[PDB]
């Protein structure tokens, strides 16, 4: 265990608060920022429909990168 | 509560000599130097330096 | 069996001893001080903060007079103004232009920053000593952690240890302490119900949400003077405010005997003070009979170099015959001087160099092999470093702490002294009765 100064990853390593829920993989298994409710989306990250944080480079691209596809579907990037 | 990053101060260096040290420290802000001695009385002193 | 160690309590340096009993082999007995706790028993008076001076919205009787009520809040100032007029945006609020009055109130609360910034003032009774201790006998090594008081058998195990009372009952916490964000300060703060204003604790409670505040900051109402509605106070500063100012420095750092003072619960961590009368409870199987363990048939110690330092700053070379193979304590058997290592290797004959830690200017200690007891004799210098990073193994003796030659030259000159005193007695009785004779 650590002290309340350090976040616990679900590893054993405990990195401190700081480093939790700031949007950077910290945590091995990334225990660090898959449970904090930051689901904000960056000036330049494209928003899926399904709420996934992708960048907007990535955005009709040719090949599907999103869960939903909305990425690459027709309407929402003509082809 | 919170965290908080706070300066580490320069290593002081030590000279050594008979029942006593010499702190050569080097300080651009204030900072605090807190000395006690650890048997039956401390005599703790206090002081905030600036400069070397 | 029970061993009557008394273990020195400074939380780092381990203790040796060799326990033996007729017919068994010697064991090695290592008593480290790992942590110890000294947690005295609170009692939680008040707790005090900066004050929030809360004044309500002006009462005004426009043709009438106004009582002043009797109130429950903290310093409840109350009075009543004849004569006002008062003024806001839109010109005047009454019709008579004599005959009005105000009622000016003003308590005191607790500042809403307070659930942070607050002291509590406690009373701590006499304290409690708890250490975590290494027992390591023979091979095993044991974790326990026992009060010093004499008579609780704390025991991990079987080891059964009892720690007797601590030779010095020492505190770094006076009768009364002020705990705040963490600092631990020895002040004589006001007690409950007796606050003066512009001092520490003007304002009470027993607890940061509790309905029984008190408070007496002076809290005086002024006659209103401008035409806009009003009410004018003065008040002292904030006692609280002020012993910020002026608090001094924590406990954590005017403590004495190298103490850790740490909140929740109040404790002082790794003091060094005293002796632990602490009496052991070896498990019977640890012990060994005689006839196994293997028997020194001839040792002798030639010592090479010493300085007299913190540190293991002595080497020791012992030449041996063992008639059989096995391992065998080591043990110096003198409070000057302390053996790095308990236990070696023992084979046939051989030589063995063990460092060890003097602080007399004279290695004059006898040493242990599983018994068969030698004589060390050697001529300790001054160390050469003057500040060391780490505590003295063995204490400062008197006996000791004088040289053989210093002793040698002091023992000539009190007996050169003598020496004159009794040939002059022998010299006045042989001529008595001399002269006795001559008539
Ligand atoms: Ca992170
Ligand atoms: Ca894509």
């Amino acid at each position: 265990k650590c002290e309340p100064s350090q976040f616990q990853c679900t590893n054993g390593r405990c990195i401190t608060l700081l480093w939790k829920c700031d949007g950077d993989e910290d945590c091995v298994d990334g225990s660090d920022e898959k449970n904090c409710v930051k689901k904000t989306c960056a000036e330049s990250d494209f928003v899926c429909n399904n709420g996934q944080c992708v960048p907007s480079r990535w955005k009709c691209d040719g090949d599907p990168d999103c869960e939903d596809g909305s990425d690459e579907s027709p309407e929402q990037c003509h082809m | 509560p919170t965290v908080c990053r706070v300066p580490l101060a320069h290593t002081p260096t030590v000279t050594k000599w008979f029942k006593g040290i010499t702190l050569h420290l080097t300080a651009t802000r204030p900072t605090l130097l807190t000395t006690r001695k650890l048997g039956l009385r401390a005599d703790a002193t206090a002081e905030w330096i600036t400069g070397t | 069996f029970e061993h009557a160690t008394t273990v020195p309590n400074v939380p780092g340096i381990p203790y040796k001893a060799l326990v033996e009993r007729a017919g068994y082999a010697p064991l090695n007995l290592e008593i480290t001080v790992v942590s110890s706790e000294l947690t005295p028993s609170t009692n939680k008076e008040y707790v005090t903060c900066k004050f929030h001076t809360v004044i309500p919205s002006p009462q005004v009787k426009c043709c009438g007079s106004l009582e002043c009520k009797a109130s429950s809040k903290a310093d409840y100032t109350c009075r009543v103004f004849g004569g006002v007029y008062p003024f806001m945006w839109g010109g005047a609020q009454c019709f008579c232009d004599s005959e009005n009055t105000q009622l000016s109130e003003a308590y005191v609360e607790f500042a809403p920053d307070c659930t942070i910034d607050h002291a509590v003032a406690l009373k701590v009774h006499t304290a409690a000593l708890k250490v975590g201790l290494r027992i390591v006998y023979g091979n095993t090594t044991a974790h326990l952690d026992t009060f010093v008081n004499g008579v609780t058998p704390g025991s991990s195990r079987d080891l059964k240890v009892i720690a007797g009372p601590i030779s010095a009952a020492f505190s770094p916490f006076d009768h009364k302490v002020v705990i705040r964000k963490g600092l631990v300060y020895n002040y004589d703060f006001p007690e409950y119900g007796a606050m003066k204003p512009g001092a520490f604790g003007d304002i009470q409670a027993s607890s940061l949400y509790a309905t029984d505040i008190v408070a007496r900051t002076d809290i005086r109402l002024l006659k209103p003077s401008v035409k806009n509605i009003h009410v004018p106070y003065t008040q002292a500063v904030s006692g609280y405010e002020m012993w910020k100012n002026n608090s001094g420095r924590p406990l954590q750092e005017t403590a004495p005997f190298g103490c850790k003072i740490e909140v929740e619960p109040l404790r002082a961590s790794n003091c060094a003070y005293g002796h632990i009368p602490i009496s052991i409870d070896i498990p019977d199987a640890a012990f060994v009979r005689s006839s196994e363990s293997p028997t020194i048939l001839e040792v002798s110690c030639t010592v090479a170099d010493c300085i007299y330092s913190a540190d293991f700053g002595g080497s020791l070379t012992l030449q041996y015959k063992a008639d059989r193979e096995g391992h065998c304590p080591v043990h110096s058997h003198s409070t000057t001087a302390v053996l790095k290592e308990a236990t070696t290797h023992v084979t046939a004959t051989g030589s063995i160099t063990l460092h060890f830690s003097t602080s007399s200017p004279q290695a004059n200690f006898i040493v242990s092999l599983c018994g068969k007891k030698t004589t060390c004799n050697a001529e300790c210098k001054p160390p050469a470093d003057h500040i060391i990073g780490e505590p003295h193994k063995v204490d400062q003796e008197f006996q000791a702490a004088v040289s053989k030659t210093s002793w040698n030259w002091l023992l000539a000159l009190f007996g050169g002294a003598s020496s004159l005193i009794v040939v002059g007695l022998i010299v006045l009785v042989c001529s008595s009765m001399l002269i006795n004779t001559r008539r």
